[PDB]
């Protein structure tokens, strides 16, 4: 539910007027600041394994679409010029 | 130890009781097992430790005797009882057989 | 469990052979793999054991030398070698196994030998 | 006659032999000249001020009622069984805060008693001595921890400790450490403990650690080094760039704060001040 | 009871066969039953064995009268009254017997005086660690045996001629052993004023998989400096992004740099898991330091300065690349 | 001598992902024949004793393959039952503590199903 939470709040980024490059940029960064600690806390009681987990693989592509959120932003000031 | 079956070929009519002796060397008292080798196939195991079956063999097969004189036997004699039937001490280390009853 | 050998071997006198257990449904290095020789006319006869991950042989005193033990687990197979071979040497070795006690319960198909 | 009269003869059944009574008993006291053999020196705790040591205890006396005739051998390595029937100096580590001798396959005790009396014991022993550190300089210190080899029912009329004038202290080969580095130089002198007792013996080793500032040169230094000259950068921006600008300062600044709580993660609460929360106040300032 | 009782009878524990004669000859075997992971905090690992041991006695040489069926398998509490080699662990921590019904031992005694005893044991075993190319290393953690009260000339221990160490599949969590080298039985230990002790080990080598790694450490710390690329093309009039976009690069990489070591021991040299995020922190802070020059180059085209920088750092990071993974893997 | 051995586990819990284990405290509970303790002075079918008594008859030396640490509690008394049956039937029941290993597969970590073990085995008699 946290990290769910994390990629619903990101995408509103999208709903934001294009000119506030501080605001969307500084959501695309705040997003990925608790999802690489989020991500970080997953694996506080869980041995170090090899293999790839369940959890694991949850965490890593909410960090990746929370990671492609900001990216696009960076996508937008290149063609919004 | 020489496990020894003092009959290498028994008669027996189909329901009969027919009693296998291997009479062993020395003193084991329990360490006997009975196999039963049809011609051209492994000798399944039928009896171990003198007196206890194998997962899925036939009530009919009965173990007994200790000490030195033991005896296999088959209470109604089926038409695949007409097989070879060997006697094993697993007491020691060289585990003799016994030669063989037909 | 299962223990699938090679099959029937023709050798010439001295000469070696070696007769293969593939052990398919186990580790080969988990029991202790036993081996036998029944020759016609007399009855069978235990050569010995290997326990094929230690490395461990616990010969016949009449087959000490005459028979030697290797396993290999990279295929899970456990390998006997017959040496010296001789017409007395004619006859069917099998490769038993016990798993709860010193009886045979596991038995292979045989692998005929003719010297 | 026989190797078991012998011992018989020498301790247990026919021998008269009595461990409660020292040697010389109303005598001169049994001076001990001990030497160690540390096996695993480390783990140098800074929360709990202690480290752990696996040595070989040997102390060597003399008891004259062990002096035999029978074997022409100059020494004679006994069973480690046998050292529970003979007179045994009780001393204790003054400093030791946790000790447990090893019972692995058998008691491993050492046991050899010379022709003339000359008893050899050597027992090993994992030891969790307690050395106060002094962290007024902390990443650059160097400590010295001490172990004090003491004896407890026995006063210094009955029972002396001394050092082997030879190599009294031996390290194991290789022995590294962590951290820090154990210097080949050891002080050997002699701690002497009056109680209300009585005189008692002791004598202790120092040990000195110099810390390898390796470690926090690359985790502690490093990163607020770098944090401070991140800051600097603020001043190359337009100064209209309000928020951009007080963002870099307000990060830079609240990052040192967590930095110099991250600098006390096994540094024990220690009222004065280090050479470690210096350089981080300042960096912070 | 006549064919233990007799032989106990006027035997002596005190005393190691053959006296005065020959040393004592002692077969050390052991079977591995668990074999803990690495302790990299404590530079240690557990490991729960069956030791095993075979000498000779010849006073428990079996009557003529015991035919038995080759060994002679007696209360496993009968070690008491026996000898035995008093063979310790040069290297443990902490080790510890099992009693967990009845003490954990075994008892054969052969016909020809030959002894077997198997202990049970859980040892703690003091390995040091060698933590440069830390996630891409290979450790060797030593298993000494030797004996304390008994030199050379009375006692000598040697591995089994066949498979002295008898792991069978112990699938470490990360971690793997296949086949190693059980060497040194020259490993006789010299002490002054004692003499020479029996030593015999085995040196397990111990690869290190880097599959938590790459998830753990190099993929999420890979973004974050992609993520500091971002601001290259983004507007250069946006200080209030550029800006804040590179404080996260150095932020979050310095806080991975103390996340990291807190579960490692604090050995005092670069390792490879520094050099990745000391670099990676310092591409970070690159970029950062690319806009103060872009940003004093308004102060007066600074849009060349960013185009020079698009395709530099990539090209500038994945040349890091070739040469960080080829060094140290 | 076999022994019928049965098992009752008063609690599971500190079901370590870390460490790999688990505790459980059980009544390891064992019958076997011993055809030298039949009597025919008390006309009692089973007899109950002082747990005292069970150190002088003989005992199945088992213990856990994957234990990994263990104990018998001492609390106020030995923790042990012994019921000699008049034909030589021997009754043993100990409390025991187990800190058992069991190796977890975390594939699918978070809504995975593990299958921990408890191996009763033998130590010093062979299976004859
Ligand atoms: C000690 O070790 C031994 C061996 O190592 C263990 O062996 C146990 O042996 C018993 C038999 O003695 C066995 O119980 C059998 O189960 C079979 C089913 O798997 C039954 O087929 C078998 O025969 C009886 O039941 C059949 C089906 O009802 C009847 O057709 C058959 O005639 C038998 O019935 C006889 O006995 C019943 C009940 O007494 C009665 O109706 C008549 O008297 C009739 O004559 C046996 O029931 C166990 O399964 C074996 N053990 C195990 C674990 O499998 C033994 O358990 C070990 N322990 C002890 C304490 O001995
Ligand atoms: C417990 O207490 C006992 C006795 O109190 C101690 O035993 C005595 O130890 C002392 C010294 O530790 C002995 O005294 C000296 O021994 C020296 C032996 O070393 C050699 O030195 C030279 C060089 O090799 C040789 O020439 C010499 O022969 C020795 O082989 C002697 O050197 C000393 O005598 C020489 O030096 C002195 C001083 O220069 C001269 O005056 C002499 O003429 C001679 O040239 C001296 O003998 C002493 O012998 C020991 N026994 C006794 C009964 O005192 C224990 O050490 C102590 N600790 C224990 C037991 O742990
Ligand atoms: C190698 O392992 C052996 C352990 O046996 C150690 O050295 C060897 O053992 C002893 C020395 O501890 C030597 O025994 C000697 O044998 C000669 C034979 O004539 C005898 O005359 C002597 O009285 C003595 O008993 C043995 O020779 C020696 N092996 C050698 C020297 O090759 C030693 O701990 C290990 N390391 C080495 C030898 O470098
Ligand atoms: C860590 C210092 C990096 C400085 C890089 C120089 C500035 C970029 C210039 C690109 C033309
Ligand atoms: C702190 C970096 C400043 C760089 C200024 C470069 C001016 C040419
Ligand atoms: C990686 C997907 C980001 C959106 C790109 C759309 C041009
Ligand atoms: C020792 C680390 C050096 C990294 C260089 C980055 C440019
Ligand atoms: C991610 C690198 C993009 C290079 C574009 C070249 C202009
Ligand atoms: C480990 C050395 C890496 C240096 C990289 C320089 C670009
Ligand atoms: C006692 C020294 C204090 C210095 C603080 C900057
Ligand atoms: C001694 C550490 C050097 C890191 C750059
Ligand atoms: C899974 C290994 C990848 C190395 C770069
Ligand atoms: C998991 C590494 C992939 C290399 C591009």
């Amino acid at each position: 539910i946290p990290s769910l939470l994390i990629v619903i709040l990101s995408w509103i980024s999208f709903w934001i007027n294009m000119d506030a490059a501080p605001a969307r940029v500084g959501l695309g960064i705040t997003t990925v600041l608790t999802m690489t600690t989020q991500s970080s806390g997953s694996r506080a009681s869980l041995p170090k394994v090899s293999y790839v987990k369940a959890i694991d693989i949850w965490m890593a592509v909410c960090l990746l679409f929370v990671f492609s959120a900001l990216l696009e932003y960076a996508a937008v000031n290149f063609v919004s010029r | 130890i020489v496990m020894t079956q003092s009959h290498k070929f028994m008669s027996t009519s189909v329901g009969d009781r027919v009693s296998i002796t291997c009479k062993a060397s020395q003193d084991v008292s329990t360490a006997v097992a009975w196999y039963q080798q049809k011609p051209g196939q492994s000798p399944k195991l039928l009896i171990y430790w003198a007196s206890t079956r194998h997962t899925g063999v036939p009530g009919r097969f009965t173990g007994s005797g200790s000490g030195t004189d033991y005896t296999l036997t088959i209470s109604s004699v089926q038409a695949e009882d007409l097989s070879l039937y060997y006697c094993q001490q697993h007491y020691s280390t060289p585990r003799t057989f016994g030669g063989g009853t037909k | 469990v299962q223990l699938q050998q090679s099959g029937a071997e023709l050798m010439k006198p001295g000469a070696a052979v070696k007769i293969s257990c593939k052990a398919t449904g186990h580790t080969i290095s988990r029991y202790w793999i036993d081996w036998l020789k029944q020759r016609p006319g007399h009855g069978l006869e235990w050569i010995g054991e290997i326990l094929p991950g230690s490395g461990s042989t616990n010969y016949n005193e009449k087959f000490k030398g005459k028979a030697t033990f290797t396993a290999e687990k990279s295929s899970n197979t456990a390998y006997m070698q017959l040496s010296s071979l001789t017409s007395e040497d004619s006859a069917v070795y099998y490769c038993a196994m016990g798993v709860r006690g010193n009886y045979f319960d596991y038995w292979g198909q045989g692998t005929t030998l003719t010297v | 006659m026989s190797p078991s009269d012998f011992l018989d003869k020498l301790m247990g059944r026919t021998s008269g032999y009595d461990a409660r009574i020292r040697p010389n008993f109303k005598g001169p006291p049994v001076n001990v000249s001990c030497n160690i053999f540390i096996n695993s020196f480390g783990s140098i705790a800074e929360t709990t001020m202690d480290y752990r040591v696996n040595i070989f205890l040997r102390q060597q006396w003399n008891d004259p009622r062990l002096a035999y005739n029978e074997y022409p051998d100059d020494s004679l390595d006994l069973d480690p069984s046998m050292l529970d029937s003979i007179w045994k100096p009780d001393l204790f580590f003054a400093n030791e805060k946790g000790a447990h001798f090893h019972e692995i396959t058998t008691d491993n005790k050492l046991l050899r008693i010379s022709r003339n009396g000359n008893v050899l014991y050597s027992i090993r022993i994992t030891l969790t001595l307690a050395c106060p550190m002094d962290l007024k300089n902390f990443p650059m210190d160097v400590q010295t921890c001490i172990m004090q080899l003491e004896s407890f029912g026995y006063t210094m009329n009955d029972l002396i400790f001394e050092w082997q004038e030879q190599g009294a202290v031996q390290v194991a080969d290789g022995l590294t450490l962590p951290q820090f580095i154990l210097k080949e130089e050891k002080d050997l002198r002699y701690c002497t403990k009056h109680y209300n007792t009585g005189k008692f013996t002791c004598i202790e080793a120092r040990f000195h650690l110099e810390r390898q500032m390796g470690y926090y040169l690359i985790q502690m230094y490093i990163p607020s080094l770098l944090i401070v000259i991140l800051s600097w950068i603020s001043f190359w921006i337009n100064m209209d760039a309000a928020p951009a600008r007080v963002g870099l300062g307000i990060t830079t600044v609240l990052t040192m704060t967590t930095q110099s709580s991250g600098s006390r993660a096994s540094l024990p609460k220690v009222s004065y001040v280090k050479a470690i929360d210096i350089w981080m106040a300042v960096c912070l300032l | 009871s006549n064919i233990l009782n007799r032989l106990l009878v006027s035997y002596d524990p005190r005393i190691r066969p053959n006296f005065k004669g020959i040393p004592v000859d002692v077969v050390v075997n052991i079977f591995i039953n668990s074999f803990g992971s690495i302790q990299e905090t404590t530079m240690d690992y557990r490991v729960n064995i069956f030791l095993r041991q075979k000498w000779n006695d010849p006073r428990l040489k079996l009557p003529s009268d015991f035919r038995g069926s080759d060994a002679l398998t007696v209360d496993p509490t009968m070690y008491k009254c026996l000898w035995k080699p008093d063979l310790f662990f040069a290297n443990e921590k902490s080790a510890n017997f099992h009693d967990v019904t009845q003490e954990n031992i075994l008892l054969f005694i052969f016909r020809d005086g030959d002894v077997l005893v198997s202990m049970r044991l859980s040892i703690t075993l003091s390995c040091p660690l060698d933590l440069t190319l830390f996630p891409m290393d290979t450790q060797r953690c030593k298993m000494q045996l030797e004996s304390f009260g008994y030199t050379t000339d009375d006692l000598r221990f040697i591995w089994q001629s066949g498979d002295p160490v008898q792991l069978e599949k112990i699938a470490l969590p990360q971690f793997d052993i296949k086949k190693e080298d059980i060497e040194y039985g020259n490993c006789t230990k010299y002490y002054k004023g004692t003499g020479y002790y029996t030593c015999v080990e085995v040196i397990f080598t111990l690869r290190r998989q880097v599959g938590f790694y790459m998830m753990g450490v190099y993929a999420p710390t890979l973004l974050i400096v992609v993520l500091s690329w971002l601001s290259f093309w983004i507007n250069p009039d946006a200080s209030a992004a550029r800006v804040p976009l590179g404080i996260f690069s150095v932020l979050s990489l310095a806080s991975e740099c103390t996340t990291l070591a807190a579960e490692l021991p604090k050995v005092s040299y670069v390792k490879a898991l520094d050099v990745w995020l000391i670099a990676c922190l310092l591409f970070g802070f690159a970029s950062l330091v690319e806009y103060a020059v872009v940003q004093v180059m308004l102060n007066n085209a600074a849009k060349r300065i960013d185009l020079y920088a698009r395709a530099l750092f990539p090209f500038c990071f994945l040349f890091f690349n070739v040469i960080y993974w080829s060094i140290y893997l």
